[PDB]
């Protein structure tokens, strides 16, 4: 679904902490599985988000079907699943809002509002 | 609006 050629950051267990958890940045987290439909419709607009916000917020995609344990670490049932990561990276909330490139960066600039004001506090 | 996980 995602390549090198877009601005999405492929998540494997293998750079997950270090990418997002040791990260003073806002996150955006898609758990996906790419034989999923709704998965599926939902890659070009992930994409447009995160070219976005290239620079301003992190944008990343894991297969949690190919990497279910992190999947289960954080409870996804279904797919696609969006985390936001804010200022404490052990609370992230689900996203329920819509997936269009608007809808998903709206949220984004949301969540970036609260985290730079518990900086300022 | 999602699949199910396995
Ligand atoms: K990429
Ligand atoms: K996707």
């Amino acid at each position: 679904l995602y390549s090198s050629s877009d601005d999405v950051i492929e998540l494997t267990p293998s750079n997950f902490n270090r990418e997002v958890i040791q990260s003073d940045s806002l996150w955006l987290v898609e758990f996906y599985a790419p034989w999923c439909g709704h998965a599926q419709r939902l890659t070009p607009e992930w994409k447009k988000a995160a070219t976005a916000l290239k620079d301003v917020v992190k944008v990343g995609a894991v297969d949690a079907d190919k990497h279910h344990s992190l999947g289960g670490q954080y409870g996804v049932q279904g797919f696609p699943t969006i985390k936001i990561f804010g200022s404490n990276k052990n609370r992230p909330e689900d996203y329920q809002g819509g997936r269009t490139g608007e809808a998903i960066v709206d949220a984004a600039l949301s969540a970036l509002r609260q985290l730079v004001k518990d900086r300022l506090g | 609006e999602v699949c199910p996980a396995g």
